[PDB]
């Protein structure tokens, strides 16, 4: 999980 | 694609209100979902947004940071706005919205495509 900033 | 807000009402300064946004047609767990508001006589502005693709990261307008929390319950296909520490300045019609396609928000309020009809939030002082 490398989710970008929203 | 339809979004329906509820949970609005008329509360007192310092209090809380929890708005809900029920999605239909689309699967909100997949989409960048947002809350916007239109304060009396002002243009619509972003309030909070949460990533799609099952993401959990969020962003907020400076005016509401630390007071409001957006979240999504994927099992209910519903997005929430938990509004704490309400101020009369938060009085507005609040709208739920989604970007056009599954994905991440990309750091912006642009390109929101589906919109609810809105729910009134009134906050009063003495």
């Amino acid at each position: 999980d490398y989710e970008p900033e929203a | 694609g339809q979004l329906v807000e509820s949970g609005g009402g008329s509360v007192q300064a310092g209090g809380s209100l929890r708005l809900s946004c029920a999605a239909s047609g689309i699967d909100s767990s997949s989409y960048c979902m947002g809350w916007f508001r239109q304060r009396p006589g002002k243009e619509r502005e972003g309030v909070a947004r949460i990533n799609g693709l099952g993401g959990v990261k969020t962003a907020y307008a400076d005016s509401v940071k630390d007071r409001f929390t957006i979240s999504r319950d994927n099992a209910e296909n519903t997005v929430y706005l938990q509004m704490n520490s309400l101020k009369p300045e938060d009085t507005a019609i609040y709208y739920c919205a989604a970007k056009f396609s599954p994905g991440y928000c990309g750091g912006s309020w642009s390109n929101f495509g589906y919109w609810g009809q809105g729910t009134q939030v009134t906050v009063s002082s003495h």
